[PDB]
């Protein structure tokens, strides 16, 4: 069970209960994580990474807990941020390689074909990249990496339908190598296309779950 | 519906966007003339016989003539306005930034395609920025002229200096407007404009230190050949105005054959993979900081080289209780003024190096608030392995920008005297003993980043708060207990006796403790974004 | 006919034919404008505004042409950029009031309810706004105006499904006041929900068009 949360609670100001009684269980599949912007999906992803500490409940990432074991557990994990921002002075290939070897190596054979079919130019500086080409850097860096768990967060933002289809096919290819995926989409069409066993959260709680 | 529609609305928008940054550099560049330069010169040099000596002293030192320019007579205005010759440079800097802030770096951000989709003309943005910069330069010139007219100088020279200061800003407003059309990158255009300004300054300095014919070939240099207080050459002014006019026209032409997004220069590709040195939050910090280290190091080395020559010559062409044997004897080494002046001069370099060390540590706050620290720390990077890669850069960069300055000053002093193997070790030690004070404001900044990140920039206000205690406590009244709250006063003095080395330990311990608390309080802190 | 292009051509480097033989006709409806990122939709929208000049063909925006009459025609037009970075020192309300003093006109009655139901806080500085809240500023500024033609370009980017539904309902309300809309979505679900008579372009040409 890569992810097993039940009972999660967190107050930020200690006037804003973001999390009360949150639940989630993943087992080797693709899981949809649905809810509004203020419902606490970002807080849950930021607690799964060591970034934020929880006030209560059990969080169980790959056996260990996310707070103390935040360095040993992060080398089987890839992450795609919701708001992708890059270093302006580095090229696309430089950013891809840097990110890939700060998290446990890269696969060059997969990287070459991913660059070939996302149609990226890994020589322009990241300052010149458009909205669509900025997302491709993160997607290529995450999809070409030793990772038994992918934490995507709005993975396809700014991508035309062709690159959407390519990304869906890549996720489908990854799913049968034993890679567990979290989508957290905001676009229910791709969630319906890819994921089974969605979970819908309203305020801090999970109001619905299942296939 | 013209091509200039919406010019006043855009001008109003540009005033609001910097309603606080503009008055600061308009006033801070014009009012501290009649209250700082002429007043201090009148205090130090009371009568004519004490001013002819100073003018003749300035005329026998190219290292000091090239930085500020010549002095043509010994009147109160001409001697008191000499060190103000740097203002002509500073104002240029200011106007350049302003233009590149409002024309480029506004297209690059994407806002000047949203603005151009409203009811605005093609040339409204450039015209608004030009109006803002020209008005700012004229305003600072007028305020400076009024302040100078409120003193005891020639009334016909204050006007000349004010007009020269205004024209030197208008010319570089024009050059910045021309440079803004050249590349899609704001950084590139800033580099081009500053390269033009730097070559103008160098071409001016070479001519001032020598015959003087070369200085006619630089927009800086036309400003100080007007010769206020020394017989004014008015016809020089319409030799700058004309230049500005031409450049302005050129700017518009370069806009008439350009698209809104970008134009006229392609950028450089070149790195498809990461070399064996970009794999760590230590290599990435080196990539992000190397340019600023180069810039600051060159500036500090050049300033130290300038100060090294002056140290000998002050011992003779100053002193005799000309009202300097009272403040130098307190702030400085309390003895041989050749060493007191050195000790006093290296405190300024220490303050500049502290300002340098503050920036490389605010890089940490910039990284976090830009949502990239989460990207870095979501990998297999320890939370203290990061934040040890900007601290190391800050410490080891401010520790070399000061030692190189000390080496340059020692070399200049040794060559000036003739013996270099005696002065060099002492000057290097004087530069070195300033490090414990410079490593605060890095320890302090780290302490703030980890207990209250949002109040990280107030580390600037601390630094200035220290400087005001050094000057306004030793230049004015003091209880001797309010002056013991700054690190630059406790720095011991190398060479001779009364070297104690105890305050160095008390500053190193405070540095280490502040850094330790700022690092321990950060690894139990929710990354706030 | 608010928009009537047929024959549009443009080469940018003089080596990248972005536009060859482009066609489009709009009449008072909602029109979908579909294609990949490099197909020339951005170029067409930036030629419709006075920003870029065309090499050939006829472009006829609201009767006049977009190049010479770029100031008189922009008063009846609202535009939502694909990607902007709003001024960091201005609040949300200030930004929704600066852009109203320059089209010439806002509707306060509509602005109040739009702010109420998009759930925006028009007092925080634009520097603090998230990805979702940055899009709401542009959407509120464009949907509360006095425009007979809206040029949207990825209008709902970063919006959760609830705000997506609210935006769709607002467009539906606008459509029966006589306002002509261009969507240019990249999300075919909202295009199918809102638009009829789509047009699909491949390289510079329109390869398909119709209801
Ligand atoms: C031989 C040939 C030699 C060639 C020489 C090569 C030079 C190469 C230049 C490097 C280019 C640097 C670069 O590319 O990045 C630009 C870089 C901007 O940073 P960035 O990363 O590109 O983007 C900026 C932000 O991201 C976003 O930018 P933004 O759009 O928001 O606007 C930025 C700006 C927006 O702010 C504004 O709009 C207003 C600007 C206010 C400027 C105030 C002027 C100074 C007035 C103070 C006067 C004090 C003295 C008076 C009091 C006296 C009391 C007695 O804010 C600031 O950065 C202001 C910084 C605060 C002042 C900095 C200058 C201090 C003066 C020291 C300069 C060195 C001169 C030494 C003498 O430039 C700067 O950092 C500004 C520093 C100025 C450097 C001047 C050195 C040039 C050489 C001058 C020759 C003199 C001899
Ligand atoms: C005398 C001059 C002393 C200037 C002392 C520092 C002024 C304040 C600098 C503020 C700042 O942002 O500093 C700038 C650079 O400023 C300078 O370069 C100041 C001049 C230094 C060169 C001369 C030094 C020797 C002078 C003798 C930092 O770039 P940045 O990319 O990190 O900016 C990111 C902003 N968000």
């Amino acid at each position: 069970v890569p992810i097993e949360i039940r009972g999660l609670t967190k107050h930020f100001g200690s006037v804003r209960a973001l999390d009360g009684l949150d639940l989630t269980v993943r087992e080797g599949e693709v899981h949809g994580f649905l809810g509004p912007n203020g419902a606490g999906k970002s807080t849950t992803l930021r607690i799964l990474l060591g970034l934020v500490k929880a006030d209560g409940g059990s969080v169980r990432l790959l056996g260990g807990d996310p707070w103390t074991d935040a360095v040993d557990l992060h080398r089987h994990i890839a992450y795609v941020p919701g708001d992708v921002t890059l270093w302006p002075s580095l090229t696309g290939g430089e950013t891809i390689d840097l990110l890939a070897r700060m998290r446990g190596g890269i696969d060059n054979a997969r990287r070459a074909e991913l660059i070939e079919r996302f149609g990226l130019d890994p020589t322009k500086k990241a300052r010149t990249y458009s909205k669509g080409n900025r997302q491709k850097v993160s997607l290529i860096s995450a999809l070409s990496s030793h990772a038994t768990l992918l934490l995507l967060d709005e993975p396809s933002s700014g991508l035309d339908p062709l690159m959407e289809n390519v990304f869906q096919q890549c996720i489908g290819e990854a799913r049968q190598r034993g890679v567990t995926v979290l989508l957290s989409s905001h676009i229910l069409a791709e969630t319906e296309a890819l994921c089974e066993k969605v979970t819908i959260i309203r305020a801090g709680k999970t109001v619905e779950s299942g296939s | 519906g013209s091509g200039f529609t919406g010019t006043l609305g855009l001008l109003r928008l540009y005033l609001r966007r910097d309603r606080v940054s503009l008055p600061l550099w308009v006033l801070l560049l014009s009012v501290p003339l009649a209250t700082v330069y002429i007043a201090s010169v009148e205090t130090v040099y009371p009568d004519r016989s004490a001013r002819a000596a100073a003018a003749a002293a300035i005329m026998a030192s190219p290292a000091q003539r090239a930085l500020y320019g010549p002095v043509y007579n010994d009147s109160l205005g001409a001697v008191g306005i000499w060190k103000a010759g740097m203002f002509h440079t500073l104002i240029a800097v200011a106007v350049i930034l302003t233009v590149i802030r409002h024309t480029r770096a506004d297209e690059e951000s994407g806002r000047a395609e949203l603005i151009d989709s409203t009811v605005v003309g093609r040339y409204a943005n450039l015209t608004g920025a030009l109006l803002l910069s020209f008005g700012a330069s004229i305003a600072t010139g007028a305020i400076g002229a009024l302040g100078l007219l409120a003193t005891d100088v020639a009334p016909a020279g204050s006007v000349a200096f004010g007009v020269a200061l205004a024209a030197s800003g208008m010319v570089f407003t024009a050059v910045a407007a021309v440079a803004a059309q050249l590349s899609p990158s704001a950084r590139f255009t800033r580099a081009v404009a500053f390269a033009v300004l730097g070559t103008a300054f160098a071409l001016r300095a070479i001519g001032d230190a020598g015959s003087g014919t070369l200085s006619w070939c630089s927009p800086l240099g036309w400003s100080l050949q007007v010769r206020p207080y020394a017989g004014e050459r008015w016809w020089v002014l319409l030799l700058s105005l004309a230049t500005a006019a031409v450049l302005t026209v050129l700017a518009y032409r370069l806009r008439a054959g350009r698209d809104v997004g970008a134009g006229l220069i392609a950028e450089r590709p070149g790195a498809g993979t990461a070399g064996p040195m970009l794999s760590e939050p230590f290599g990435l910090a080196w990539r992000l900081n190397r340019g600023s280290l180069l810039l600051w190091t060159v500036g500090l080395c050049l300033y130290g080289l300038v100060m090294g020559s002056v140290v000998h010559g002050i011992g003779d062409q100053l002193g005799d209780n000309t009202a300097v044997r009272d403040i130098v004897t307190r702030m400085g080494g309390t003895g041989a003024l050749e060493q007191a002046f050195l000790a006093l001069a290296f405190t300024m370099i220490g303050m500049v190096a502290a300002a340098f060390a503050v920036s490389l540590t605010l890089r940490l706050h910039q990284e976090e608030t830009g949502l990239r620290a989460e990207t870095l720390l979501a990998g297999a990077v320890s939370r203290t392995h990061w934040l040890a890669s900007h601290l190391a850069m800050a410490l080891a960069g401010s520790a070399v920008a000061t030692l190189i300055s000390g080496v340059a000053a020692g070399l200049a002093y040794g060559m000036t005297v003739g013996d270099v193997g005696g002065k060099l070790p002492t000057v290097v030690g004087t530069a070195a003993v300033q490090l414990p004070a410079v490593w605060l404001l890095s320890a302090v900044t780290v302490g703030l980043f980890g207990l209250a990140p949002r109040f990280t920039p107030v580390a600037w206000g601390v630094l200035v708060g220290f400087i005001a205690l050094y000057l306004l406590g030793s230049l004015a009244g003091f209880p001797q207990m309010l002056l013991n709250l700054e690190p630059f006063a406790h720095i011991p003095r190398v060479g001779g006796g009364d070297f104690t080395a105890v305050p160095l330990l008390w500053l190193l311990a405070i540095d280490a403790a502040l850094i330790t608390l700022g690092a321990m309080a950060f690894r139990r802190r929710d990354v706030r974004c």
